[PDB]
């Protein structure tokens, strides 16, 4: 039996517009462990991401953490993206920060 | 709580394989395996105890041996075990001290044998190939002494140098911040509103969306997920109607905090103000 994986994209501080951070994309809960995770700034891959050993919880599925660090500016949108035998095709979540005020 | 090992061993095809290795003292990370030197890999200092440089040496060669026989065992076997490429083998095993300790497998990401005193018994539903596949395991039982030995003896004996050595990680304490977002799910006229909780340690934490000291019982409360420097994050959302986001709030307990919450005033542009 194949499980799909769970995506959840985060950020470890405030986003704050050039200031240095860390987005995080945590896949978890699937099954095989042969899996795909890229994380995208505006669309485009982000190179020489970091990811936490290959882990499993007590229901024997598996979970990943991707992360690197980066600095966003108001131009700027993040997500994560995955492939999975799953996956009819590649899922994009992406990060969900506040731009503040939108009208003047 | 305690110590555990996990074994991840993906069988592609007959010729092409995977297995990955890894050490956990309660729930934090404390040794990988790189199969290609065949070295246990010390993620902290600390992981290493107060066991001397050659008992790891020892301790790598069965680890290597057992490993080698194991991927050699399956492969001759798996057209008896039913065993189909592309699979995947779990295993956990681990110790508790005062106590206890466990030894799991899985196929295929489903319960199908485990290491009770002294031999490997099938898990019932795991059916027929589960007991021919506990028949090879049980084949020596000098092995399976070796396995209880390293639960019930060499376990118990690596906390016993370990959590001691180690217990001020285990036992730090790292203040979360918080801050407050819009959420990007809200029902039609309604608001999401999120508490983002990050950068705490240890795990346990309180968060609640407030009116004053009225817990709003709508709080929804996320996974704890973790961050690369070893504290976790959790957002918390509530729904709300329009409007009747005023005077909220969202506070954050923490052992680390002293009994000084955080809180968060659902305010300024999040309103917005005028
Ligand atoms: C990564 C960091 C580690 C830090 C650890 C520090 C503290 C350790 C504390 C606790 C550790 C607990 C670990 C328990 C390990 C469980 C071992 C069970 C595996 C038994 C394998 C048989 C031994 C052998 O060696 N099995 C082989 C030898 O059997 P034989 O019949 O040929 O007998 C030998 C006779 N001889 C003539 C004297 C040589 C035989 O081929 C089995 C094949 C079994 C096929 C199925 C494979 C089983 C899958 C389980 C693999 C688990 C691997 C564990 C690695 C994490």
């Amino acid at each position: 039996i194949q499980r799909t994986p769970k995506i959840q994209v985060y950020s470890r501080h405030p986003a704050e517009n050039g200031k240095s951070n860390f987005l995080n994309c945590y896949v978890s809960g699937f099954h095989p462990s042969d899996i795909e995770v890229d994380l995208l700034k505006n669309g485009e891959r982000i190179e020489k991401v970091e990811h936490s050993d290959l882990s499993f919880s007590k229901d024997w599925s598996f979970y990943l953490l991707y992360y690197t660090e980066f600095t966003p500016t108001e131009k700027d949108e993040y997500a994560c993206r995955v492939n999975h035998v799953t996956l009819s095709q590649p899922k994009i979540v992406k990060w969900d920060r506040d731009m503040g005020s939108l009208v003047p | 709580l305690s110590f555990h090992v996990i074994w991840i061993a993906s069988f592609y095809n007959h010729s092409w394989k995977q297995n990955l290795v890894s050490g956990w003292l309660s729930d934090l990370q404390t040794h990988t395996w790189d199969s290609n030197s065949s070295t246990i890999v010390f993620l902290w200092p600390w992981s290493r105890g107060n066991f001397s440089n050659e008992e790891w040496k020892e301790l790598e060669t069965l680890f290597r041996i057992r490993t080698i026989r194991s991927f050699e065992g399956i492969r001759r076997y798996a057209h008896e075990l039913q065993f189909e490429y592309p699979f995947e083998i779990q295993v956990t095993g681990g110790c508790e001290l005062h106590s206890g300790s466990f030894l799991q497998l899985a196929y295929q990401g489903s319960d199908f044998v485990s290491f009770q005193n002294n031999s490997w018994l099938p898990y019932p539903v795991a059916g027929n190939m589960a007991k021919h596949f506990c028949k090879v395991l049980n084949q020596n039982q000098h092995e399976n002494d070796i396995t209880h030995n390293l639960l019930s003896d060499t376990c118990p004996r690596f906390i016993l140098g370990l959590l001691d050595a180690g217990k001020a990680h285990l036992q730090r304490q790292v203040k979360p911040e918080a801050w407050l977002s819009h959420g990007p799910s809200p029902g039609p006229g309604h608001l999401q509103l999120v508490c983002h909780v990050s950068g705490f340690y240890p795990k346990p934490v309180w968060v609640m969306w407030m009116r004053g000291e009225q817990e709003q019982q709508g709080t929804q409360r996320g996974d704890i997920l973790p961050s690369a420097d070893g504290t976790w994050y959790l957002r918390a959302t509530l729904e709300v109607a329009a409007g009747e986001a005023a005077d909220l709030s969202c506070r954050v307990k923490h052992s680390s905090l002293e009994g000084q919450d955080i809180v968060l005033y659902w305010e300024g542009s999040l309103v917005p103000r005028g």
